[PDB]
């Protein structure tokens, strides 16, 4: 089916949180008893890049970002129906900037009266191939919309082994989804101590740091698989390759602040079966940024100057987006940059485990009986 | 729109005296505030900004506070050169509908 | 398959073409698999090539099905086939960027012959039409040389480079 | 750091075009804002409008949308006032006003509505 799925969100409805506004307006109370059935000995070919549903979820974003945080200055493109000097005009917009508060809430889709969302249950699942262990539900698990890129950030993890999934491997085109085991986590601070504004005619400077002894066990994890799938290469990690800063570098959201965080000092090792590390607290820097490119389409905002002080974000890591770059040059080696940006693949590697289904009732087999007439 | 009002419409002060301001506005506003000097034919130099950093140049001598709707100025050691005539541009307001203020001037015994 | 020149300096412009109108993926790879630019989502990604600061796209035309590759500061190696992986389609084009010139700089005088240079991609077969404002048409293959250069031989020779049907103009520096 | 150059002070009939320019130099051209403050002859300091250098927007006051617009040519670095339907009220002294941003192009904006360098002003006068 490619129908409307109405979300379910536990909120508050009374602080001036953003989620919690939004999913009073358009959401309902998650089911208190919820029901899974669980089938019998089923396939289903649980597509996961031709899914309809993330579809949704992303045009429900969308409408939450544009009750969120109302850009002072939102340049967007607009052209001109002119074969071809296409008349391409920019066409801005000036709105009041309040700083607001701002958190992620776990929503939940739920299947609309009529449909139901299968969900499969193996342990590996493999993306696009087909499971066993397939059982039905009604609304999907808690699901957190956090936007971000190169790290997906707080989420479900992996359930007994570290997985990598993708639309199709050794085409260097579609982004490796890889799902932790083990939540990962990060701590980015600036309390107050450098109100600074400017240095010729810092607040906007913030750090975040990464157990590196707990960091290296996941990583180390993820090179064992990699080399499943290539043994004689070598797997060699990399910084990325350029573009826009909200890919180059890592991009969340914490109150406002948009950090822009240099993980450089993170994917630079190269790797075999042993570490090239070191031998507690990677200084991932950080900074905060005012002109950024929109992810729900094209065309740059501004946003308010940010706050004073004490801004926290203790998250998680649970995913992990990488690409890969192979050609005619690659003289046994496997580089693994950090992608993302796309915003559909960060939901897809939380929506992989349903798919919408209706129940079409009728059948026609043969048999032996006869209609008297 | 909004509006700055000045409490006097000149200053009686002489060299050597300590000389305050104070601006009005017509509606509630921040600490985004900057008092401007005014200098006759010259170009209108910055003295404050948010109503409590100085420029890069402004001497110690020249000083202010205040929030809401009164927004204080002190000069301490009235110089010669620190006889001109003072401004205040108010901006809180997005998009930008701020306009003006009075402005006030230091006196001459004659 | 479709074939542009470059005059080894300018830009130039590869274009796909998309029918959902809805700003999708899409890439652009060499003849050996390397990537060079992509939408992700709204933004924009430079791939690891010898293209990394020449590289860009115009960002405006990307929801109505228009994806360019805009490519400035031409040079000879980069005369290569592109990809383009807008949905399943693997439109291709070919890239020939060469430069026509000579060797005397300025030091000329009135008598004295001529000779160009062009230095043509490896693996191709140009084409060296002269013209010149005297009338003098000069046909012949590569390289090109001309045994009058006098006061009346005046004037940049606009001496035009056809390969497979395409052709390019450019300048000739002669200073007497 | 920066410096200003007004444009020649030009008397004009009042229901003309009007054009002011003002050139910068010491900093690049697109990493703060310009604005723009009427001198009256006797009067204070009239606010007339502000401009992003690299978000190439502009926002006046209500009683002068219809009659001004603000152009950064960033190739040439030379911010104009194209000042159409002339009048009367409008003869004052014009000039350009700058205010330094942090970093503008990697995106450390500042928004800082303040203003801080001037030029000197043109003549502006209707007959
Ligand atoms: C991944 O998941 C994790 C969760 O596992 C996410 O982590 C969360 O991140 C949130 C934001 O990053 C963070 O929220 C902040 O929490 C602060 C502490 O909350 C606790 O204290 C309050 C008050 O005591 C309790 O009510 C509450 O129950 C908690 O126990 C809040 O204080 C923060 O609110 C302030 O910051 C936001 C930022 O925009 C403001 O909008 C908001 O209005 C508050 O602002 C005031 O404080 C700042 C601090 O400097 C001032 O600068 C500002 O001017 C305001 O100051 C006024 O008020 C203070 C009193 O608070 C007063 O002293 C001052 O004088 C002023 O009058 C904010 O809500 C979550 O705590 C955090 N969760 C966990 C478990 O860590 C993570 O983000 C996720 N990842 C992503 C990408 O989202
Ligand atoms: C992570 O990815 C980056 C991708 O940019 C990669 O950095 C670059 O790699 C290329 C590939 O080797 C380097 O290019 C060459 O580097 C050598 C060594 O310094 C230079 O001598 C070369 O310059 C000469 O050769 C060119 C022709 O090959 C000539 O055209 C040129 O004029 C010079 O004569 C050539 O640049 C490039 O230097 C690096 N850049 C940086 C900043 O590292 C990086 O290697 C990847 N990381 C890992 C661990 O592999
Ligand atoms: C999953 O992704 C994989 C890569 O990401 C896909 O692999 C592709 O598989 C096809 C089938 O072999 C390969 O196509 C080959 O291309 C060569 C090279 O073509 C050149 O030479 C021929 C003449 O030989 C010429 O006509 C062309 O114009 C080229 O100049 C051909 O010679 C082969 O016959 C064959 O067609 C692709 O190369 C390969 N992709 C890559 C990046 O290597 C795979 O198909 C995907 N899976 C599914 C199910 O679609
Ligand atoms: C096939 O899918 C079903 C989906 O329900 C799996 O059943 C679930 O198995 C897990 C064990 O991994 C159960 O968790 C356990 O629950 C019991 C009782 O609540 C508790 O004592 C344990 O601490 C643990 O939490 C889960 O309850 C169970 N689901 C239901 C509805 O009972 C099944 O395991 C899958 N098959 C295979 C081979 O994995
Ligand atoms: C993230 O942080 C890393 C920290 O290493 C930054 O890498 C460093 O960036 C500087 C600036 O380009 C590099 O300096 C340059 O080095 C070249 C020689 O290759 C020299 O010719 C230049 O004049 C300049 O000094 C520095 O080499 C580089 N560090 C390493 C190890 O390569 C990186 O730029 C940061 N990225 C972002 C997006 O913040
Ligand atoms: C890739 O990035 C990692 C980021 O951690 C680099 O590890 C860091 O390497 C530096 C080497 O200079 C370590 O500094 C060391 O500090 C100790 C104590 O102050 C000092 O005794 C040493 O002489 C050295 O200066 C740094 O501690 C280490 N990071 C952590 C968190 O321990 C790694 O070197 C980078 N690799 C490449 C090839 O760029
Ligand atoms: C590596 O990073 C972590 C966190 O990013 C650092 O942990 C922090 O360490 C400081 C220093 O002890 C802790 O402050 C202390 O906290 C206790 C408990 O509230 C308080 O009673 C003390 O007076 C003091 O303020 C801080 O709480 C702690 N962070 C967290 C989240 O617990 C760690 O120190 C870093 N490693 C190194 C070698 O610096
Ligand atoms: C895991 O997923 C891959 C594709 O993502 C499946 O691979 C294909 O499987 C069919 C039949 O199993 C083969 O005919 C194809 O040749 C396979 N293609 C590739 C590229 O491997 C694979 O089957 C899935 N695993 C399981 C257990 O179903
Ligand atoms: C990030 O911060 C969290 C808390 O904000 C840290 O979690 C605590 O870690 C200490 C060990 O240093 C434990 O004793 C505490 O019990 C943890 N907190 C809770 C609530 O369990 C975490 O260690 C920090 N990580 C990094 C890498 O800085
Ligand atoms: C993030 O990591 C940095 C780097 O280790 C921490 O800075 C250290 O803090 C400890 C205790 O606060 C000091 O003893 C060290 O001297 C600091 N190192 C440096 C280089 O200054 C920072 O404290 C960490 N963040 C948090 C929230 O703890
Ligand atoms: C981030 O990771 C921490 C653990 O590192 C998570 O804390 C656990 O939360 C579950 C949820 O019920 C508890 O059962 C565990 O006891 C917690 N462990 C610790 C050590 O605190 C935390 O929930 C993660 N954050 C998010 C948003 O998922
Ligand atoms: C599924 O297959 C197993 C294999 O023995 C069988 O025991 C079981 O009854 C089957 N399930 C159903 C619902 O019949
Ligand atoms: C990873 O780091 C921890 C310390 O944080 C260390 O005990 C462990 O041995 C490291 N892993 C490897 C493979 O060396
Ligand atoms: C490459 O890997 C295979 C196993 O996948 C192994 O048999 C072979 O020996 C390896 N190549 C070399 C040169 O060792
Ligand atoms: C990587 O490790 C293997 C042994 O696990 C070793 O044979 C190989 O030489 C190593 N690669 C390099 C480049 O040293």
């Amino acid at each position: 089916a490619t129908t409307t799925l109405f979300c379910a969100s536990d909120a508050k409805a009374y602080d001036t949180e953003v989620h919690n506004v939004w999913a009073t307006h358009a959401c309902v109370p998650t089911d208190p008893n919820p029901q899974e059935i669980v089938l019998g000995n089923v396939t289903e070919n649980f597509n996961m890049w031709k899914n309809n549903m993330v579809e949704q979820m992303h045009e429900d974003i969308i409408s939450l970002w544009d009750q969120s945080l109302k850009p002072c200055v939102k340049l967007t493109p607009l052209c001109v129906t002119l074969n071809c000097l296409i008349n391409c005009n920019t066409s801005v917009i000036t709105q009041a900037c309040p700083k607001v508060s701002f958190e992620p809430i776990p929503i939940h889709y739920c299947a609309p009266a009529g449909f139901a969302i299968l969900k499969c249950n193996s342990k590996t699942f493999n993306g696009s191939g087909p499971c066993t262990n397939v059982s039905t539900v009604q609304c999907t698990h808690g699901i957190r919309p956090v936007v971000s890129t190169q790290l997906l950030l707080n989420g479900s993890l992996a359930e007994e082994e570290i997985v990598i999934r993708s639309e199709n491997i050794t085409d260097n085109a579609k982004t490796i989804i890889v799902q932790l085991n083990e939540a990962v986590e990060i701590n980015c601070t600036r309390p107050n101590n450098n109100t600074r504004k400017s240095i010729h005619i810092n607040i906007r400077q913030a750090h975040c740091n990464i157990s590196k002894a707990r960091w290296n066990e996941t990583l180390g994890q993820i090179v064992a698989k990699l080399e499943e799938q290539f043994p004689n290469k070598t797997i060699i990690f990399n910084h990325s390759s350029g573009g826009d800063p909200e890919i180059v570098t890592h991009s969340f959201n914490c109150g406002g602040e948009f950090f822009y965080c240099n993980t450089t000092p993170l994917f630079n090792s190269t790797w075999n079966n042993t570490r090239t590390d070191d031998y507690q607290n990677i200084t991932l820097q950080c900074r905060i940024k005012q002109i950024i490119n929109m992810w729900q389409g094209v065309g740059k905002a501004m946003y308010a100057p940010p706050i004073r002080g004490q801004i926290r974000c203790s998250s998680n890591i649970t995913g992990l987006l990488l690409t890969r770059d192979g050609g005619r040059d690659q003289n046994g080696t496997e580089t693994f940059r950090p992608g993302g940006g796309n915003m559909r693949d960060n939901w897809r590697s939380e929506l992989y485990k349903y798919k919408v289904v209706k129940i079409e009732p009728l059948g026609i087999a043969p048999t032996a009986c006869k209609r008297r007439v | 729109e909004l509006e700055l009002t000045q409490s006097p419409a000149t200053l009686s002060v002489s060299p050597g005296e300590r000389a305050t301001l104070s601006c009005r506005a017509s509606e509630s506003v921040s600490s985004d505030l900057a008092w401007y000097q005014q200098k006759p034919g010259q170009a209108p130099r910055l003295l404050i900004y948010g109503a409590s950093t100085r420029a890069t140049g402004v001497p110690a001598r020249f000083s202010g506070s205040g929030s809401g709707a009164e927004f204080t100025l002190t000069i301490s050691s009235l110089q010669s050169e620190d006889f001109a005539v003072y401004y205040c541009q108010q901006y809180n307001n997005w998009p930008p509908r701020y306009t003006f203020g009075q402005g006030t001037r230091l006196e001459i015994k004659r | 398959k479709k074939v542009v020149l470059g005059k080894k300096g300018d830009t130039v412009e590869l274009t796909c073409t998309a029918s959902q109108k809805k700003s999708i993926q899409f890439h652009w790879k060499n003849s050996n698999q390397i990537k060079i630019l992509g939408n992700q989502g709204s933004f924009l990604t430079k791939g690891p090539s010898k293209l990394n600061d020449r590289a860009d796209s115009r960002r405006s035309l990307w929801d109505q099905g228009n994806f360019p590759l805009i490519i400035k500061n031409l040079k000879i190696e980069d005369s290569d086939t592109y990809i383009c992986e807008v949905e399943d389609q693997k439109e291709e084009v070919q890239l020939l960027v060469f430069g026509l010139t000579a060797n005397s700089d300025t030091h000329l005088l009135q008598g004295q012959s001529l000779t160009l240079t062009l230095e043509s991609p490896p693996g191709s077969s140009p084409s060296v039409q002269c013209r010149s404002p005297r009338g003098k048409n000069i046909q012949g293959g590569k390289t090109l040389s001309v045994s009058q250069l006098e006061l009346q031989d005046s004037g940049t020779w606009t001496c035009t480079v056809l390969q497979n049907q395409k052709k390019v103009e450019f300048k000739i520096d002669i200073v007497v | 750091q920066v410096q200003l150059l007004e444009s020649g002070a030009e008397v004009k009939k009042p229901g003309s075009s009007v054009k002011v320019s003002c050139k910068a130099s010491g900093d690049t051209f697109i990493r703060y804002s310009f604005t723009w403050v009427r001198q009256a002859p006797g009067q204070g300091l009239e606010w007339m409008g502000r401009i992003i250098t690299i978000l190439d927007v502009a926002h006046y006051a209500p009683h002068l949308q219809g009659r001004v617009t603000i152009t950064a040519d960033k190739s040439t670095s030379t911010v104009y006032l194209e000042l159409r339907n002339l009048r009367s009220d409008d003869t004052a002294v014009y000039f350009c006003a700058g205010v330094y941003e942090g970093e503008a192009d990697e995106g450390e904006y500042d928004n800082n509505g303040f203003l801080k360098h001037w030029g000197q002003g043109t003549l502006v006068t209707v007959t």
